[PDB]
RNA sequence: UAAGCCAGCUUGACUGCGAGCGUGACGGCGCGAGCAGGUGCGAAAGCAGGUCAUAGUGAUCCGGUGGUUCUGAAUGGAAGG
RNA sequence: CUGCAUGGCUUUAAUGUUUGAUGUUCUAACGUUGACCCGUAAUCCGGGUUGCGGACAGUGUCUGGUGGGUAGUUUGACUGG
RNA sequence: AAACACGAAAGUGGACGUAUACGGUGUGACGCCUGCCCGGUGCCGGAAGGUUAAUUGAUGGGGUUAGCGCAAGCGAAGCUCU
RNA sequence: AUAAUGGGUCAGCGACUUAUAUUCUGUAGCAAGGUUAACCGAAUAGGGGAGCCGAAGGGAAACCGAGUCUUAACUGGGCGUUAAGUUGCAGGGUAUAGACCCGAAACCCGGUGAUCUAGCCAUGGGCAGGUUGAAGGUUGGGUAACACUAACUGGAGGACCGAACCGACUAAUGUUGAAAAAUUAGCGGAUGACUUGUGGCUGGGGGUGAAAGGCCAAUCAAACCGGGAGAUAGCUGGUUCUCCC
RNA sequence: UGACAGCCCCGUACACAAAAAUGCACAUGCUGUGAGCUCGAUGAGUAGGGCGGGACACGUGGUAUCCUGUCUGAAUAUGGG
RNA sequence: AAGGUGAUAUGAACCGUUAUAACCGGCGAUUUCCGAAUGGGGAAACCCAGUGUGUUUCGACACACUAUCAUUAACUGAAUCCAUAGGUUAAUGAGGCGAACCGGGGGAACUGAAACAUCUAAGUACCCCGAGGAAAAGAAAUCAACCGAGAUUCCCCCAGUAG
């Protein structure tokens, strides 16, 4: 699924009105990537399938952090 | 994303400098190969003593 | 008595009101002496609130503009009304 | 008339930058419906090595175009039918 | 990794085929043949120029008020509406 | 009378309701006052006056007030100042609801259907009998050798005639049938794009379609079952006891 | 109950009953759990913003406020809503 | 407890009367096969197994156990030596059903506007996931207006008012 195993992202929906505001149903959903990340306290690459801002909260927090949360939370990974 | 720097490197290699480098190229490289490492406020003290 | 023709001076094609009427299912439309302020022409009595009259037109909503101490979400303002 | 050896806090443009446009090169994200290896007697998947491609491709959000492919609808009344 | 089709996607058909192949469209064995028009509509090509989206945010104007003053008014900076 | 509708007959059932708001009439209580809501509760009491209506109007409003608004201002003018209100209970209207009852063709949602039929996939079966005589072959003739030619041989075809089998051109019969689609006499194909048993896959704006809008279970210009659901119906029908003005 | 029963029957009012198992309260045993004082600490890819939607009675409206798909991104008590 | 062996439902053969007849209640026992079905399969109620047990008639049959996922542990263990992935066993828990109420992910059209797009119907119907005895919500970055109040939830007002 379209899940950001960081965030927990998932699409959402809402709608897309027309210069007459006509609503038709449509879905947002999110920048997904799939991305090899190096962890180096495990010497090895782990493919997360992330969010940009997924990414950016591994770049703020830091991969092992989220790592945590993932194995905390049962994330398979 | 500043990172510190571990051994020389481009156009701001130094060993143990406060750079400011597009995040691609941090996380993607430099600290992947070990050549720089997030200044995580934490790691802007251990290469700020000396 | 011209409402027709010509000329002089002019801004009453004025603001606030309006006894009383006409005409519409209604929204509305029409006629009106007189009062108050200020004005024009006339020696003056006077006349003038557009044109000889009856066609020349578009509700409400939304919004623009100018004015306005009337309103202003604690209070002063401001937005908005 | 000034200089070439010698004499008691800028436009005419260019070195360090923070920053776009184009062109080359690289690999390190990303692709691989090439090859080989292991899980494994497995044309799935994953991991691994490697060649190819390479900041392109593709995807997310936003965005101009096109869009009867598909959908919802509109298409007045009088009237000697 | 074809176009193309089913499919939010994975995938599958096309094909275990590869331009003497495959899809789509029109015509309809064979014989003799298939003339003119690209202005319209469509398609193909076109690195110029004109117009043009998100984006970026220069500049101008307004609101507020520290200060100035007897008040008429001016309005620093910031924040803001535009 | 209508030859315009509806009713074969009887019996039973079958259509103006309910709730909450609001206003009017009647009636009752009290009266410049009237009344409580929830809730408490010794539970139809008693408590609870939060609140609602009324006793003041005018003006968009600030505000003023038996006045006020209009305007600089009214000789004025507009709305007001004189008549009592309010809460129950019964009724007439209206509002919101299915709002008097039955009736669509349809739209949306979730499901069930390829035991009929369309096409396709896989694996098995069928075609009496009789004709025609393609390529090729052999041998003579014939060519310089081929060509060519005669016999004989061979056994091609969405080939021929014709049963089974598959079709459905004509007619009559049948039309409350023997049959919701057949019977009889004739007819077409019959080694093929043939025909057949079993089993599989394709699903509803979707399938499948040698294309007719054909077929997808006697249903098809959007299947069937359940649901939204009492869709909506400015249309048609019907609308039940009696007497008086 | 052969028709309508306080007094025929079964009940009713009322008063009683649990060997066992259980709901509910307390009381403790066992397990797991932490209490207490001193000194500290005070929730960032967040608040806010841009784009697109959605929620708030509130349809973008002068529109506060809330949520976030997308790109961003603080102050930290002398601080912030 | 003096009468009993459920009903249609007689009959047969019985059982009981002072406490092991029946009947009622508490707790046990047994509890074929299918069905989450769980050893594999399957056209539900059937076919077939591996391994363990079992026979003074120790063959073949009968019985028990063997699904999957999760967590934890143990033992094993590639490409790659380390290490991981992978593999076996084990202990726990899950799975399916069920009226409504509840929270969450999705989410119509008829209809109303006397047509119809905005708007309405309506976050309704419906699909889905999840849970409890209730659910949710909740201990102010809340209101107020310079006076003050003091979590959430429900009822009546405020008012069909302001918008
Ligand atoms: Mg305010
Ligand atoms: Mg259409
Ligand atoms: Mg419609
Ligand atoms: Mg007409
Ligand atoms: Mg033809
Ligand atoms: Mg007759
Ligand atoms: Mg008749
Ligand atoms: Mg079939
Ligand atoms: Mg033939
Ligand atoms: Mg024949
Ligand atoms: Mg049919
Ligand atoms: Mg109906
Ligand atoms: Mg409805
Ligand atoms: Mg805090
Ligand atoms: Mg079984
Ligand atoms: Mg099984
Ligand atoms: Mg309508
Ligand atoms: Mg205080």
């Amino acid at each position: 699924s379209r899940v950001c195993q960081v965030t927990g992202k998932r699409p959402v929906t809402g709608n897309n009105r027309s210069h007459a505001l006509n609503a038709t149903k449509r879905r947002f959903l999110p920048n997904l990537h799939s991305h090899r990340f190096w962890v180096e306290s495990e010497k090895r690459f782990v493919t997360l399938r992330v969010s940009a801002k997924g990414m950016r909260v591994i770049d703020k927090k830091g991969i092992d952090t989220v790592l945590a949360e993932l194995r905390a939370r049962g994330e398979k990974y | 994303m500043q990172v510190i720097l571990l051994d020389k490197v481009a156009n701001l290699g130094s060993l143990g400098d406060q750079v400011n480098v597009k995040a691609g190229y941090a996380r993607n490289f430099l600290v992947p190969q070990g050549k720089a490492v997030p200044a995580t406020k934490k790691n802007i003290e251990f290469f700020e003593a000396r």
